[PDB]
């Protein structure tokens, strides 16, 4: 196993952990604030997916500070992971193209 | 098995405090939220607050004067509600419910009747109710059980330790001179009595007393 | 906060007929509504979750419908066991809020009371007291008038009464009238009677007993 495929795999498992912990921590911080809709785990898990994937949507979002900090973590972990996979596809393509040129 | 277990009753002097319990069993997850609901006699359900025992954060109803403080001993799977500075307005039943973090209250406890009063606790006096000597019995017969002079509510009146449930009327209590009083009715077939015994089990949780009384015919 | 309006508060229906409760939220809450049943002196029990999803243990006659703001809990063929209070509860926004509650009421066939008079107990007389108990069991409608007589003359002092809610076994009502005296007052009177006047019988149904 290379590096760009170990990291791509590791980032996926790390992202799932961010999605799950983000769902749990979102409900923890959103409950107590009036009007908050991010207060059940199943839909928070759906929100964390919307959030990590940056679809966002708008049916769910945090209204508390610590809920919005949890958001920031979920977004960055999502953008970085899906970007680390792209960077891994480039190394795979740049690599196999060197083999197509002999070198 | 009974999932949420609450005491029967608590008697609180005006201005005093009380710490209600709610021991849990069954599947306890980390997503468990324990809620407390207040129900005044004759009125509806009122949400008080919620507690996440796997972390210890408590939220409370913003719209009411905060009279509670929720805790949780994670080792004993017990949620505690600490009420303090109580008046008669706080005298009600207090249920606890378990939410799986998905919005609904899957199970409730039996509730604890919190009576805010100055009167002393009085155990109940149980008296048989056998028919008069000149009462022609039809195919049925109605026996009774008189629970008088007790404080505070409630009382659990079962017949033959619960085996007999058909044809039972337990009337609401009436308050007088700081003492409650009610009676229970049981209607068994006339042939089945007194060959087969009949006994009312009256339990007053506010005094930790439970007494029997067999309904025999009059001497 | 979200307001859960339940109108009407009382709902009459004949046995075997279909009933429907109403719950309205002040704003749209999707399907995040749940229904609970509470009989007399019992804990609430979840009937329907998320507007229409059912629960195991709840009979199939309990159904739910509605989304957004208008929600409906319906019962095909109401039974005497269904006599209880029905609350709706939302979990769309924090905090969770409840409905005001709707009481179900069955209109059964008329029934006459079964009167039973009971002398005081010799155990009670030992403690210096006498209480004559009279049961008015399983009648419908709930309107009833008890009358106490002692040696022919009407009695009204020391009489406390108690009415039950609509019994959930047969949709009837019941009432207990307790005449309480001392042993002195009890031992200087002969006959004690209990008269029940009901819509079902123009002549009152009476029960008497003599202490001698
Ligand atoms: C032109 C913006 C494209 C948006 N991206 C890429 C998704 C393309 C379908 C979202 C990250 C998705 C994890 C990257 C921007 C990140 C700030
Ligand atoms: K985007
Ligand atoms: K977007
Ligand atoms: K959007
Ligand atoms: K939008």
């Amino acid at each position: 196993s290379a590096l760009h495929w170990r990291a791509a795999g590791a980032a996926t498992v790390l992202l799932v952990i961010v999605l799950l912990a983000g769902s749990y921590l979102a409900v923890l911080a959103e409950r107590g604030a009036p009007g908050a809709q991010l207060i059940t785990y199943p839909r928070a898990l759906w929100w964390s997916v919307e959030t990590a994937t940056t679809v966002g949507x708008g049916d769910l979002y945090p209204v508390t500070l610590w809920g919005r900090l949890v958001a920031v973590v979920v977004v960055v972990a999502g953008i970085t992971s899906f970007g680390l996979v792209t960077a891994a596809l480039a190394t795979w393509f740049v690599g196999r193209e060197q083999e197509r040129r002999g070198h | 098995q009974v999932q949420l277990q609450q005491p029967g009753a608590e008697l609180v002097k005006p201005g005093a405090s009380v710490k209600l319990s709610c021991k849990a069993s069954g599947y306890t997850f980390t997503s468990d939220w324990i809620h407390w609901v207040k129900q005044r006699p004759g009125h509806g359900l009122e949400w008080i607050g919620e507690i996440i025992p796997s972390y210890g954060r408590a939220n409370y109803n913003e719209k009411i004067q905060k009279k509670a403080t929720l805790t949780a001993d994670k080792s004993s799977s017990t949620a505690f509600m600490q009420l303090s500075s109580l008046t008669s307005e706080d005298s009600a039943v207090y249920y606890c419910a378990r939410e799986r973090g998905d919005g609904y209250f899957a199970v409730w406890g039996a509730g604890t009747t919190v009576t805010v009063s100055s009167a002393k606790t009085t155990p109940p006096s149980v008296y048989p109710l056998a028919p008069g000597s000149a009462a022609q019995t039809n195919s049925m017969v109605t026996l009774g059980c008189l629970v008088k002079g007790y404080f505070p509510e409630p009382v659990t009146v079962t017949w033959n330790s619960g085996s007999l449930s058909s044809g039972v009327h337990t009337f609401p209590a009436v308050l007088q001179s700081d003492l409650y009083t009610l009676s229970s009715s049981v209607t068994v077939p006339s042939s089945s009595w007194p060959s087969e015994t009949v006994t009312c089990n009256v339990a007053h949780p506010a005094s930790s007393t439970k007494v029997d009384k067999k309904i025999v015919p009059r001497d | 906060d979200i307001l859960l309006t339940q109108s009407p508060a009382i709902l009459s229906v004949s046995p075997g007929e279909r009933v429907s409760f109403s719950c309205r939220a002040s704003q749209s809450i999707g399907t995040d509504i749940h229904w609970y049943q509470q009989r007399t002196n019992g804990s609430p029990r979840l009937l329907i979750k998320y507007a229409s999803e059912s629960i195991s243990g709840i009979p199939s006659r309990f159904s739910g419908s509605g989304s957004g703001t208008d929600f409906t809990l319906s019962i095909n063929s109401v039974e005497s066991e269904d006599i209880a209070n029905y609350y709706c509860q939302q979990s769309n926004r924090w905090p969770f809020t409840f409905g005001s509650g709707t009481k179900l009421e069955i209109k059964r066939a008329d029934a006459a009371p079964t009167v039973s008079i009971f002398p005081p107990s010799s155990e009670q007389l030992t403690s210096g007291g006498a209480s004559v108990v009279c049961f008015l069991n399983n009648f419908y409608p709930k309107d009833i008038n008890v009358k106490w007589k002692i040696d022919g003359s009407e009695r009204q002092n020391g009489v406390l009464n108690s009415w039950t809610d609509q019994d959930s076994k047969d949709s009837t009502y019941s009432m207990s009238s307790t005449l309480t005296l001392t042993k002195d007052e009890y031992e200087r009177h002969n006959s004690y009677t209990c008269e029940a006047t009901h819509k079902t019988s123009t002549s009152p149904i009476v029960k008497s007993f003599n202490r001698n």
